[PDB]
């Protein structure tokens, strides 16, 4: 029922680089954030004076 | 003549590490550190056809050569957990001319530990095949009436009525000639058979089919006598030909300094005092060392 604090969302990938000391892979993390539109949480409605 | 599979040598030369004619390399692994000697130096491990070799890979002079007829136990130890990958380690226990050594081989880079498996395999192949390169008396060679052949062995000449000039009354027996070894059974209580390998033969001459052993089975002179000597010289010449053509490239039938002092399995002990009886325990016990007593060694 309540509207979210912000429409932005995050997406995070955690992967591994296989190497010589640790062939199991050093773990790395990288992220990107998208911006959602008002058309997902709002609608055009009637306005009030006060 | 052949020592690669019979001794354990340290600081071996760059030539004796090279593959003998009958020998053949199988698997190799770099960066195998040597331990039980705390030099902390890397190397390279080789599992050949007759022995295992390790050379320092940076100072290739210092090295180790361990024969397969001088190893007792080979154990792989998978440890050193999550902190890095599962690295293995090889523990080899050796006993050459009553002296016990132990070598440890640590795979530093955890990315290639497969070697330690194949070794085990070939070692079995080394022990399951000793009728190819060793001398044996009175073994279980004969089937119902014929010879039980090794894998890489077929008979050449099948001669009946070949005597043995080492006994008195159990002589007349068949003589089998093969490409790996020559055998003679007794045709009467056929468990008095001798199976001499070409590897142990030193010289086949006549004085009568005299065969001498190559200082490993002792000076075992074997004398046989046959029917009129035509077939006799025929057999001698064909035996010499087969001996030479084998010695050209040996077979081995394997299917598929103070250096010593830092590798003792006991610890500052290369010895075994004379085993004498023990009135305390009732067992044959090693002689006690100049003042020590059993009930004083047992307690703590």
């Amino acid at each position: 029922s309540y509207s979210p604090p912000e429409l932005e969302g995050n997406a995070v990938v955690s992967y591994s680089r296989p190497t010589e000391r640790n062939p199991d892979g050093i773990p790395r993390v990288s992220q990107c954030k998208f911006r959602l539109p008002l058309k997902l949480v709002c609608l055009p409605g009637q306005p009030s004076k006060t | 003549a052949l020592w690669e599979d019979r001794d354990v040598r340290f600081d071996v030369s760059s030539q004796q590490m090279k593959t003998r004619p009958g020998e053949v390399l199988i698997d190799c692994l770099d960066s195998v550190e040597d331990t039980k000697g705390n030099n902390g130096d890397r190397g390279r491990l080789l599992v050949t056809n007759l022995r295992i070799v390790w050379h320092s890979l940076a100072l290739p002079r210092v090295n180790l050569s361990i024969g397969y007829n001088c190893i007792l136990n080979i154990t792989t130890r998978t440890a050193n957990s999550k902190l890095r990958g599962q690295t293995e380690a090889l523990y080899v226990l050796t006993k050459c001319n009553s002296t016990r050594f132990e070598f440890i081989f640590t795979n530093l880079v955890p990315g290639s530990p497969r070697l330690y498996t194949s070794l085990i395999a070939v070692h079995r192949a080394y022990e399951t095949s000793k009728m190819y390169r060793d001398f044996k008396l009175r073994s279980a060679l004969i089937q119902n009436k014929q010879l039980r052949l090794l894998p890489q062995e077929n008979v050449y000449n099948k001669i009946n009525g070949v005597w043995n000039l080492s006994s008195d009354q159990g002589n007349l027996g068949t003589f089998f000639i093969t490409n790996v070894r020559i055998v003679w059974h007794a045709n009467m209580n056929d468990s008095f058979n001798v199976s001499i390998p070409y590897l142990q033969i030193r010289s086949v001459k006549i004085r009568a089919l005299v065969i001498e052993s190559s200082q490993q089975s002792g000076g075992y002179v074997l004398g046989f006598k046959i029917d009129p000597v035509e077939k006799l010289q025929e057999s001698v010449k064909e035996i010499n030909s087969l001996h030479k053509v084998y010695s050209a490239n040996p077979i081995f039938g394997v299917d598929y300094t103070d250096a010593f002092v830092a590798y003792f399995a006991d610890g500052n002990k290369q010895q075994d005092r004379e085993p004498v009886f023990s009135e305390e325990l009732g067992l044959a016990i090693e002689k006690l060392k100049d003042g020590f007593t059993l009930q004083g060694l047992w307690e703590v």
